[PDB]
């Protein structure tokens, strides 16, 4: 029962060696040549969606400045202030919540204590993260120190939208931006750190917990330490759908093709087996609307499925030369509405059967006889 | 006003709703659902001077006492009331964050602690949610009261954790005749009051003490020139008086005992105007009337729901609207989604 | 650069950093305005402290060989170090570069350094007058001068004192609305004729670091720049100019009615009539007939104050209102147990002087009650 | 003695051990195994609809969290910890209600507190309420202290709805979506609790107010606690029908065939008949979308009978055989947006005449 | 409005109530989210009372024997109250008729009536929050800790003003940095028989209990570099305060 | 390459001529013939867009109103007075940035400054 273990993986497995960073190629490529070419802007300004190494690599890059000297391209062995940089003793490191200094004034008194350099280091380093959230006063306040600081002082200004800043602050030095990472990716870095805590992952649970993560390691890291929960320090396919909530998707694809084939018999007889195997009406049909996009999209690109929709892949081609792109798009509605109205049906299950129900009635070839 | 009134058949429901406290097992919270001037806000007033009176008489409040003289003088150091500003509409988070911060505190008199919310619906989120603990787990001896003219329009939380009692409109003839007892003119215009008003014997008496009826009776005429001659304009003037909402729920009222008289029904709501009911049914279309009346219910609420709008820019848009309906090749909008 | 060695005891350090005070801190609207010079000259620490108009300097003798430099240290921290170390303990005080390092005992301190960034000549006089004031004669000029001069007042110059050297006597003024105070002071020595303004924040600060009513003082009084040397310690302030009224003009305004006799019984006879006095129009009225005064006091309250007083009075019969508060601050600072009075009119200024002697004298322009 | 030693059973039965949660086995065993192998998270952020249980699983988690009989899945009830912390006056457990402390100047307190040491528990816990409604300038200085926070500091957030949640937030905390209470599990619930206060009962009722709040466990005491205050303190199928206004099948049945046919005089004859007598009208709906439904089944396969009751299913055959299904679609579909806008109607009365009569149009 | 019946009825010395709340008045929260906390504990036991004051960070205990026989009963009074009742009783007057309802306090002080609210509710132990098994002692006189601690505070962090204390044979020592990274340094000669130990505290709550505690000889009493604290009276047990560390 | 680094362009290029001044000519021409006319007042004020050159036109009106050569339009931009003023640093004039001093005590210290004769121009501006 009580233990002293755990590190949460979010908390444990971030990078500080510069070859945990996965992904974000360019920004890597970037940094590694300036400090090696020892060209360093004055202000760094690292965008994207969340949960992707932004603040990761700001702290990778704080120590790759000062780590018992030396100008190298981030790898530092024994470094001190860099260690205690991991370790969450501040060393030149100053990491503001910007919210907390959204008025002029505490800008202003950000701004005067610029000259604090000699303190156990070479550079110190501001990190104002969320840094779109300042006041306009405080933006102009600290522009000036912007265009021209001292030499010692280095700026880096981490946000999710660049579009809300002002456009002055935007061009002041650069603007990096990191992409989302792909599942593919995703994939790599959960089965890569389950195999350092030796615990067994099925590769099904693996591309779940990925696509499940919206290119987020974060969030695929707290889903996977979500599911490591669910089980017994194992993850597992039928722990990991019975987490996210996800039904099969082959259900819901023998769900769509009864109502391309127009059997109310066999409908009924899915959405009973599927009320028998509780699980969520809203989710069975938002599951049911993405297989209408993704049979939509064939139409356009083989390309649509995805790498695990090789399971399913044959059907979607079958659907998708046997149904013309009309009755796709009148299903579509049909279902888009149908959930639209869900939450004032008088059941969920009672909702989803009747729109199912109404899809079969306005069949474009075969409707319900009169 | 004073103490404001009793109202005669509001005297069930409070001795039901007095047994659930009198034997102790009183819920502490209590969403009262009451139309606008139903008369909850007597039942609340008299609740709570039966909770906080150190002496309870049987299903009375004290008789006599300081306990209560101190809530006749609105000035008992428990009792707590929450409304908006006379000069402003939304319950701020200031007011109810100070009546929960002074919640904590033991009660001054050694009696109970009663909190009330004078409208629910005027509470901003913000304020239900600062409210919402003090709700779910209050003190010891701590009760809780509230007003809405109805409940779903209320935060999906804040009901949760009350019941939702409901006081039923006295019946029709009862209603009437209690009306007939105080206001003195044709009962057409009583029944109009009542049905208009879903039943709330106070709003009908407020529609009579107040202007409106006239400036109802004004609409009439206007819409018996208005129909013949397919001019709606000139309905412009009767339809804004601050009153927007009003004037338009009884014009939909008229719309609907149109509808009402194509499909013959036995009982229509405006029964001072059967001429002019019959006229409406005559030169309006079916289709046509119900897109009218559509547009009519659209407009009221756009008024009541969004502050700040421009009336009369939404009322001429209206009325423009209207007159190009009433223009034979239109195609009319139908409710969706 | 060229660092500094101090080993200088707590008590003869405290005196001249809690006295040079004055212009330090209190809002430090630059990084450089609330913090203390240092300087080592010879023998001698000289602590600067200055709020660009008003510059205080303090001579701390030194005994043991000391470290010749400058530097600038922030004044409250140093003092707050200096004031909390156990009594008599020597401080060792060294400048480590950029930072000030200072040792007491069992304990260090660091402290953040200015190189160099109030140090311009500070300071240019005129010196029309350069008498030799002792102390004892400022201290009571001023005690009796300052009283509560113009604060928010439109007119600048008011603010002020107005020095007036003639002859062997110094004459000091002060006008604020109906008030006005001056003192003759005779110097004694032969000395130019000259008239400057100085600031009233200048003249607070001068008497509350005067004290000890016994060394004679060096007072070089300019157009722009004036300086005085109490003792061991040396203060500079800058100069109002002109536009001042002249209390040629203002003292001799021909009275015609004359009045003599106690000024404690007044002193008490108007503290209690400043209880039932106008709240609203601070002053009571004075009735004046021969050999006999009459104060009253009807304040909103409808409290009636009276009381009679034995004043000399050879003159018609008279009703003089006047703020309570203002001959009060005369009274008190005439120092004196008898006090003459002179009687204008009920709308032109009543003369006060020192029944002892001529040396004080102060005007109250009357009130109408 | 006069201090209400009675509680109202939305409370009283509140959880108080990981066996006596109803439902939600699929974030319970989760929580259970995780409090037991040594692997928990900094920060919790239960979300799910009202009552189902947020504030409960996360009270019952700081129980466990730091008992001082180490830190186990099954938290004693019997020490000192574990008595505070259901009563609330726990130093450690901080209930902060983020309505209220959502300035800059709570934010900063807030973190301030968090630099500091315990006083009588292992772990110093925020469950912080509603969070979805911090101004996002609290957002913004609460990240850090919600990503990597000391060693004794840990986080229990409990929102109503996600949606509002500043994505980020989401990201850096270990969600737990509470299922809605099935009306099996909320029935079931609800006699285990009667039999237990010794209070009558029958499970027609149970089923009806099952029913009646939409998955729900708390909205179904309250329910309870209406239905006991009326009604002698007991519950009872026509307690709870007066209670709930609801209406049998016949009469909504009335409603669709006169409506199917056209019969507006009998329609609005049937509805001031209904008014009459008082009913609730999204009750009036709800009955009549869910005869539609099950004239639609009928119509689908003929094996799918209106069995449940099977009073007057005769009427439910013969509209089936003779409405076409478009027809029925549409009565549905018309039925459902009036549904959908009783709030917006000046009166709710009038509101159903409005869709009634708009479903009058065919004909 | 007839009168509140006391249940707890007793009479104080103005030096014993002085006393107690100097003791403990520092210590009490302002306007912190739990409410309980933001108020003063009033125990009373056998001829003993005993005040307890608590803000999260720190603990005041102060007890002091009556010789009236006393029940048991535990009482919280809020902020406003406890600051105006040590405004209200500053005279040498014995009558401090103290009187304790369910629901609100009265102390009676000569011609001056004191009036305010219980917070309602439960304090927290403070026998749980004192260190059970403190294994580390240590001995100061009181002048040389409270002067030690307010020279070394001068060059702290403005709004947190956290010091560290490095408690070992040789000597104690306390340092101290601020946002300016200025450094300050400084040594005690208290008599230790242990090894070195690093503990971080907050030097505003110990000048505190410092000023206020009012003996000569002090004793602090600890565990461990993350436990609390206690210091106490190295000549007297009648008051005890503790002060939960601070993380770095 | 480093061109600017020492002189950002917008302090290197403040105006110090009217003929420096692109556009704005509408109220270019209104200071002129008022300087050379007389018709001056006791305040101006100028409303902008940011960089649109107020501070510009206030410190040429500064240059213009307090030359060597007199209230001239047209500043000689190589004087004394007018080279304190394109350094920073003349006596007589005050630049006040009100974004950082909204305080009363600041403002009364220079409504004391506002008695007192300019110490080397004709005029004081504040
Ligand atoms: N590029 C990456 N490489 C390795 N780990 C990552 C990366 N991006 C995110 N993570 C994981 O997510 C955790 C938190 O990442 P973080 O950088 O805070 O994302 P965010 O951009 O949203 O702040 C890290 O501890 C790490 O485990
Ligand atoms: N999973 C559950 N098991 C048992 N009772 C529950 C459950 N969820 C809710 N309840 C009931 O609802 C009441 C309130 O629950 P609560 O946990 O506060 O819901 P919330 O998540 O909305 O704060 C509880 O007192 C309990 O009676
Ligand atoms: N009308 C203008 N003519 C020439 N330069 C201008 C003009 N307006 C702005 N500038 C340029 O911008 C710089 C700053 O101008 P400034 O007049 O201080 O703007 P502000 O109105 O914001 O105080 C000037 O040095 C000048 O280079
Ligand atoms: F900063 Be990330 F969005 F978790
Ligand atoms: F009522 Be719960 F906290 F959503
Ligand atoms: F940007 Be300007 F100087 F107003
Ligand atoms: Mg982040
Ligand atoms: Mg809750
Ligand atoms: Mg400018
Ligand atoms: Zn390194
Ligand atoms: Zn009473
Ligand atoms: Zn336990
Ligand atoms: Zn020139």
């Amino acid at each position: 029962g009580p233990h002293m273990s755990y590190q949460v993986l979010a908390r444990k497995w971030r990078p500080q060696t510069f070859a945990d960073v996965v992904g974000q190629e360019h920004v890597l490529t970037a940094l590694a040549n300036g400090l090696s070419l020892g060209r360093i802007h004055h202000a760094y300004l690292f965008s994207g969606t969340r949960g992707v190494g932004k603040t990761s690599i700001a702290r990778l890059l704080a120590k790759g400045l000062n780590c018992e000297t030396g100008i190298t391209a981030t790898p530092c062995g024994v470094c001190d202030n860099c260690r205690e940089i991991e370790q969450g003793r501040f060393v030149d490191l100053i990491e503001i919540d910007a919210a907390s200094r959204t008025k002029v004034e505490d800008t202003r008194d950000l701004l005067d204590n610029v000259q604090y350099a000699p303190a156990r280091g070479r550079f110190k380093v501001y990190l104002i993260d969320e840094v779109h959230m300042l006041s306009r006063h405080s933006f102009n306040a600290l522009l000036k120190t912007l265009e021209e600081p001292p030499e010692h002082v280095k700026f880096l200004l981490a946000t999710t939208d660049p579009q809300k800043l002002p456009v002055t602050i935007l061009s002041r030095c650069l603007q990096f931006h990191l992409k989302a990472l792909d599942v593919e990716q995703i994939r790599h870095q959960l089965e890569h750190i389950l195999n350092e805590e030796h615990i067994a992952h099925e590769p099904r649970a693996l591309q779940l917990l990925a696509r499940a993560a919206e290119g987020s390691l974060r969030d695929a890291l707290s889903l996977t330490d979500q599911a490591i929960a669910s089980g017994d320090g194992q993850v597992s396919t039928q722990a990991v759908s019975a987490m996210l909530g996800t039904l099969d998707d082959d259900q819901a694809l023998s769900l769509v093709e009864a109502m391309v084939e127009a059997n109310g018999e066999r409908v009924m007889a899915l959405i009973n087996e599927a009320a028998a195997r509780g699980i969520e009406w809203e989710a069975l049909l938002v599951e049911m609307l993405g297989l209408l996009h993704r049979i939509a999209m064939v139409q356009l690109s083989p390309a649509a499925l995805g790498n695990d929709m090789a399971a399913i892949e044959l059907r979607m081609r079958e659907l998708a030369r046997t149904i013309p792109p009309t009755d796709i798009q009148l299903y579509y509605q049909t279902l888009l509405i149908g959930r639209k109205e869900l939450p004032y049906a008088p059941d969920r299950r009672m909702g989803v059967e009747m729109t199912l129900l109404r899809a079969l009635a306005f069949h474009p070839r075969m409707p319900l006889p009169e | 006003g004073p103490h404001m009134r009793w109202y005669p058949w509001l005297r069930p429901d409070f001795e039901k709703l007095v047994a659930s406290y009198q034997a102790g097992r009183g819920h502490h919270a209590l969403l009262i659902q009451a139309l606008p001037g139903m008369g909850d806000d007597a039942l609340i007033y008299a609740l709570s001077r039966y909770l906080l009176c150190q002496q309870p008489q049987g299903h009375k409040s004290c008789g006599h006492c300081r306990g209560c003289q101190l809530m006749q003088a609105g000035t008992h150091p428990d009792y707590y009331t929450l409304a908006p500003e006379k000069g402003k509409n939304t319950l701020g988070v200031d007011a109810v964050r100070e009546v929960t911060e002074k919640l904590n505190e033991h009660a001054r008199l050694g009696g109970a602690k009663v909190v009330w919310v004078t409208d629910a619906a005027l509470l901003t989120d913000a304020a239900a949610n600062a409210l919402l603990k003090t709700l779910e787990e209050p003190p010891a001896e701590t009760w809780f009261f509230l007003a809405t003219r109805e409940p779903e329009r209320l935060l999906a939380t804040l009901r949760s954790r009350c019941r939702l009692h409901y006081l039923a409109p006295p019946p029709e003839q009862y209603a009437v005749t209690w009306l007939s007892r105080e206001v003195t003119m044709s009962q057409d215009a009583l029944l109009a009051a009542l049905r208009l008003s879903a039943g709330s014997p106070g709003a009908a008496l407020a529609l009579f003490q107040g202007d409106n009826w006239q400036a109802r009776e004004t609409l009439c005429q206007a819409l018996a020139y208005s129909v013949p001659s397919g001019d709606w304009y000139s309905l412009l003037a009767a339809l804004n008086h601050e009153q927007a909402p009003a004037r338009l729920h009884w014009l939909a009222t008229l719309l609907m005992d149109a509808l009402k008289r194509h499909h013959g029904a036995a009982q229509v709501t405006n029964v001072d105007v059967p001429g002019l009911v019959a006229e409406l049914a005559n030169h309006l279309s079916p289709s046509r009337l119900q897109a009218i009346l559509g547009d009519v219910c659209h407009i009221r609420e756009q008024l009541m729901s969004v502050t700040g709008i421009n009336r009369e820019l939404l009322i001429t848009d209206l009325l423009l609207r209207i007159e190009h309906y009433l223009q034979p090749g239109v195609v009319l909008p139908v409710p969706h989604l | 650069g060229p660092h500094m060695k101090f080993t200088v005891e707590r008590e003869h350090l405290l005196k001249p950093l809690q006295q040079v005070s004055g212009p330090l801190g209190g809002r430090p609207t630059l990084p450089i305005l609330g913090n203390l010079l240092l300087q080592v000259a010879d023998g001698t620490l000289s602590l600067t402290g200055t709020d660009l108009e008003m510059e205080m300097v303090a001579r701390v003798a030194l005994v043991q060989p000391h470290e010749p430099g400058a530097t600038t240290v922030p004044a409250r921290k140093f003092f707050d170090i200096c004031r909390g170390l156990p009594e008599g303990a020597e401080i060792a005080v060294q400048l480590e570069g950029e930072r000030m390092l200072v040792r007491s005992g069992r304990s260090r301190f660091s402290l953040s350094t200015l190189p160099a960034a109030d140090f311009p000549n500070l300071d240019d006089w005129q010196s029309e007058v350069e008498f030799t004031l002792p102390q004892a004669t400022m201290k009571r000029l001023i005690e009796a001068t300052q009283f509560s001069m113009a604060h928010q007042d439109v007119r600048y110059y008011l603010n002020g004192m107005l020095f007036e050297t003639e002859g062997e006597e110094l004459r000091t003024v002060a006008t604020d609305g109906h008030r006005l105070a001056v003192c003759s002071m005779p110097i004694g020595q032969s000395l130019p004729s000259h008239s400057v303004i100085v600031p009233r924040k200048g003249v607070i600060e001068l008497m509350r670091m005067l004290d000890g009513g016994d060394n004679p003082l060096r007072v070089q009084i300019g157009s722009n720049n004036i300086r005085a040397h109490v003792g061991d310690f040396i203060f500079t302030s800058k100069l109002v100019d002109g536009r001042f009224p002249d209390y040629r003009r203002v003292l001799p305004k021909n009275p015609d009615k004359h009045l003599e006799a106690g000024c404690d019984l007044l002193k008490q006879a108007f503290a209690r009539a400043a209880i039932l006095s106008n709240e609203k129009f601070r002053g009571v009225r004075l009735y004046v007939s021969e050999n006999q005064l009459k104060i009253t006091a009807n304040n909103p309250e409808q409290e009636e104050a009276e009381e009679i007083l034995d004043v000399t009075y050879s003159g018609a019969e008279m009703e003089i209102g006047f703020n309570v508060s203002y001959v009060l601050d005369v009274l008190n600072a005439l120092k004196c147990e008898n006090v003459r009075m002179m009687l204008t009119d009920s709308v032109s200024s009543v003369q006060i002087e020192d029944a002892a002697s001529q040396s004080a004298a102060y005007v109250v322009m009357p009130m109408r009650l």
